């Protein structure tokens, strides 16, 4: 890294700075006087203080990026969010006053809940025993569960089964499926859990 | 003459009876196949062999019984397809007699190249030119490196001196091509002092040439008898009727293990000759078998009568493993 270990990561949070002094604790008062003597890394081009900043969608965009083409990756993302919103406005206008209350039209709420429905609680590890391989179940950390939900969704949309369908239509269709606990990605979660139940007797390895 | 090995046991074991259809995956000379068509005149039988000369014998012998014997040609792996063309995919074969090894005719005829004692082309190939591109033992020895050829001898020949007997072959081939049986035998002997030529002994305690383990090793790598034996047994099981008696004959340990580990479900990747002590040590580490698909008619391997061994020393090591499908 071109940053010496002395450089600290920047904290981009407007609220963190406007917080009054009186509310601060003696520990939080020390952290603030300390950072005034520390070197701070330049803020990356990715994240800003904008009110529309979403770290989860920004991460999903990077996991879709091919060969540093962020413009294309982000274009696909915003086209998916627009395709999700238009599909829900079409379902909303076609519904009755009672069903309309249950129809979600916010694509960020759908995107977040769609991924949370795909996160696998437990996973498997390929372990070797006596020249023979047997998988072992293990709890998954929070980072790993969130990463696997985004990798399974992107992998499913890149599958060759989809013929000539553009990515914003594929991803929007899969997100709305997972939002309703349906789809291939939800099945992958269920299969991983079901396999991790058939290997419970192998938890001692 | 070569009497069919353990013919009395194999006949009693399969108890051929009217209304039963049987298969024979190794017709060869046909001594066993004919002993089975004698007890039951109403029997139905199917034959198979890898040797076209053996398949011609069956065709010539088909005259004796027009339909009771049906001759087929091909390897164990190709047997299912050949029999699938007939359409007997379920098969419901009452018994499959999978005799193993080299035919008496194959190794009594010097031209076939199986006998080190005689002088024939170094073929050592059960195939009789049905596939003229199939490598012969001469090709195997002239091409493979010391490490590669040593493995053939070590794994298939049970030969301690695999590096010593393989280096001699590598040096000899460079000087001249290895194309005759005696030429190879002399090369293998030349790896050891001259007295070594007959130091080794068989279980019969009769002196054997010091290259009897290289002729067996190549014989099994040229004809891939071991890998073809696993598919051959598997195919028999699929084509074997429930309640049908299988009978194999293993003349050496490597084939005997596969038959034992197949009729008992034991994994083929387990360690050989495991003692009770080692079995305890193996499982103690993990602490931190599937239902059998066979019912062994005779629990322990049968063997030829000692008197019969002297009459037919070639079959001394015949280990008969009988089982009934489950
Ligand atoms: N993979 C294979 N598929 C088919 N036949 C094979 C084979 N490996 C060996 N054989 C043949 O099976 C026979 C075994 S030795 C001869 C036994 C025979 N019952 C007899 O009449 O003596 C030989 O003819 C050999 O060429």
């Amino acid at each position: 890294s071109r940053y010496s270990p002395e450089f600290k990561d920047p904290l981009i949070d407007k609220e963190y700075y406007r917080k009054p002094v009186e509310e601060l604790t003696e520990e939080e008062k020390y952290v603030r006087e300390l950072k005034k003597t520390q070197l701070i890394k330049a803020a990356p081009a990715g994240k800003t203080s904008s009110v529309f900043e979403d770290p989860v969608i920004s991460k999903f965009t990077n996991m879709m990026m091919i060969g540093g083409n962020k413009v294309l990756a982000r274009s696909l993302m915003i086209q998916t969010l627009e395709a999700v919103k238009r599909k829900q406005f079409e379902k909303y206008h076609a519904a009755s006053a009672e069903e309309q209350a249950t129809i979600e039209r916010n694509p960020y709420t759908i995107f977040h809940q769609a991924l949370k429905n795909c996160e696998p609680m437990i996973g498997l590890v390929p372990i070797l025993k006596g020249g023979r391989f047997y998988q072992v179940p293990v709890p998954l950390p929070d980072r790993r569960r969130r990463f696997l939900a985004m990798k399974w969704m992107i992998t499913e949309c890149r599958d060759k089964k989809h013929q000539r369908t553009l990515m914003p239509e594929k991803l929007s269709h899969k997100l709305l499926e997972a939002f309703h606990n349906q789809g291939p990605v939800i099945k992958r979660k269920h299969d991983l859990h079901k396999m991790a139940e058939a290997n419970r007797a192998l938890a001692h390895y | 003459l070569h009497i069919p090995v353990m013919v009395d046991e194999v006949v009693h074991c399969l108890s051929p009876q009217k209304g039963q259809i049987f298969l024979d995956m190794t017709f060869g000379s046909g001594g066993h196949t004919k002993a089975i068509l004698q007890k039951e005149s109403d029997i139905v039988l199917y034959a198979l062999d890898r040797d076209p000369t053996a398949y011609a014998l069956a065709e010539h012998l088909s005259e004796l019984y027009p339909k009771q014997i049906r001759a087929m040609l091909g390897q164990f792996s190709q047997a299912e397809a050949l029999l699938m063309k007939a359409g007997v995919q379920p098969g419901t074969f009452d018994g499959v007699l999978m005799d193993l090894g080299c035919s008496s005719m194959q190794l009594d005829t010097p031209e076939r190249g199986f006998s080190l004692r005689k002088d024939g082309p170094l073929d050592m190939r059960m195939d009789g030119g049905r596939y003229p591109d199939m490598p012969t033992a001469a090709d195997v020895v002239n091409a493979l490196d010391q490490q590669a050829l040593a493995s053939i001898l070590r794994t298939y020949g049970e030969e301690k001196h695999a590096k010593k007997i393989a280096s001699a072959i590598v040096q000899a081939r460079s000087i001249y091509p290895i194309t005759r049986t005696q030429q190879l035998a002399s090369i293998v002997a030349g790896a050891f002092p001259p007295s070594a030529i007959y130091t080794r002994k068989d279980l019969l305690q009769r002196s054997t040439h010091i290259a009897t383990k290289t002729f067996q090793a190549l014989r099994i790598f040229v004809n891939n008898e071991l890998n073809e034996l696993y598919t051959g047994l598997k195919t028999a099981q699929k084509f074997l009727r429930p309640g049908g008696r299988l009978v194999a004959l293993s003349f050496h340990s490597l084939e005997d293990r596969i038959v034992k580990r197949f009729l008992l479900g034991i994994s083929m990747t387990e360690r050989f000759n495991l003692s009770v002590r080692q079995q305890v040590m193996k499982t103690s580490q993990l602490g931190s078998r599937a239902p059998l698909m066979w019912e062994l008619i005779h629990k322990k391997v049968l063997s030829p009568q000692d008197q019969d061994v002297q009459d037919n020393p070639r079959g001394r090591s015949a280990k008969l493993r009988a089982a009934i499908k489950l």
